[PDB]
C-alpha cells in the first residue's frame, strides 16, 4: 500500500514537472516564431519595393 | 573525341553569387535574394552539356560534379533548391552523423541516384 | 524477490539470480491478489532455502 502512494504520488509530481517544462517551452518557441513571422515579412517587402524601383 | 571526362565544380553557390554581383552591377533588376531572373538558367545550361554520347557521336562521356554548400543545413534554399532540381542525384553530408563518428557523413534517407542499378557492376547489383 | 516489471529487468540486465516473479498487480491491489506469492516468500523461509529477509520500498 506505502509503495502504491509513493508511485502515485511521484508519477503526479513527474507530470506536473512535464507539463510546467512544456508550457514554458511552447513560449519561447511562440516567440521565436513570432519574430521569424516578422522578419519574412520584412524581407518580402523590401525584396518587393526594391524591384519594383529597380526599373 | 571519344575520351571520358570527370568535371568537378568545387562551389557553384559561389559562381551563382558572382552572376548576382555582375547582373546588380549591370543594372538588372534583382529577384529573390537579389539574384537575377535567368540564375536557374544560368546552372541548367551549365550541367546539360554533360552527357553520353551515342555511338554514332564516338562514344564519349563527361560527367560533373557539381558542389552547393548550404547554411546551417539548410535545404529549401533557393540555390540548393534548383541545383537539386536539375542533377541526376545528391548525395547529402551532415554535420551531426560527421560528428558522430560516421564518417563519410553520407545520409541514406535523403541521398539517391537516379540511374542506379544500371550504373554498377553485375556482382554489385547483386 | 521483485514485484514489477522494471525490477526484473534491471535484475536481468545485471547478473541477477531472482527466483520468484510477479508483474501484473491493479492500481488498487488487494490481499488476496498476491497473497499466493506471499505464502511462498515465506515458505521459503520455512523451508530453509534462505536464511534472512529484507523488503525494500
Amino acid at each position: 500500500l506505502d509503495a502504491k502512494a509513493s508511485e502515485h504520488a511521484a508519477r503526479m509530481t513527474a507530470m506536473k514537472n512535464a507539463t510546467d517544462n512544456a508550457n514554458e517551452l511552447i513560449r519561447t518557441l511562440t516567440l521565436s516564431y513570432n519574430r521569424a513571422r516578422q522578419a519574412a515579412i520584412t524581407q518580402e517587402i523590401t525584396e518587393i519595393v526594391a524591384g519594383a524601383n529597380a526599373l | 573525341k571519344g575520351k571520358h571526362v570527370l568535371v568537378v565544380y568545387d562551389d557553384l553557390s559561389k559562381q551563382a553569387a558572382a552572376y548576382r554581383e555582375l547582373s546588380l552591377l549591370l543594372r538588372r533588376p534583382p529577384g529573390r535574394e537579389a539574384y537575377p531572373g535567368d540564375i536557374f538558367y544560368l546552372h541548367s545550361r551549365l550541367l546539360e552539356r554533360a552527357a553520353k554520347l551515342s555511338d554514332a557521336k564516338g562514344g564519349g562521356s563527361l560527367t560533373a560534379l557539381p558542389f552547393v554548400e548550404t547554411q546551417a543545413g539548410d535545404i529549401s534554399a533557393y540555390i540548393p533548391t534548383n541545383v537539386i532540381s536539375i542533377t541526376d542525384g545528391q548525395i547529402f553530408l551532415q554535420s551531426d552523423l560527421f560528428f558522430s563518428g560516421v564518417r563519410p557523413a553520407i545520409n541514406a534517407g535523403l541521398s539517391v541516384s537516379r540511374v542506379g542499378g544500371a550504373a554498377q557492376i553485375k556482382a554489385m547489383k547483386k | 524477490i521483485v514485484i514489477g516489471r522494471v525490477g526484473l529487468s534491471f535484475f536481468r540486465k545485471r547478473n541477477m539470480p531472482v527466483i520468484l516473479d510477479i508483474t501484473r498487480l491493479p492500481d488498487q491491489p488487494s490481499f488476496a491478489d498476491i497473497k499466493e506469492i506471499a505464502r511462498k516468500t515465506v515458505g521459503l523461509f520455512a523451508d530453509g532455502t534462505f536464511d534472512e529477509l529484507y523488503m525494500y520500498y
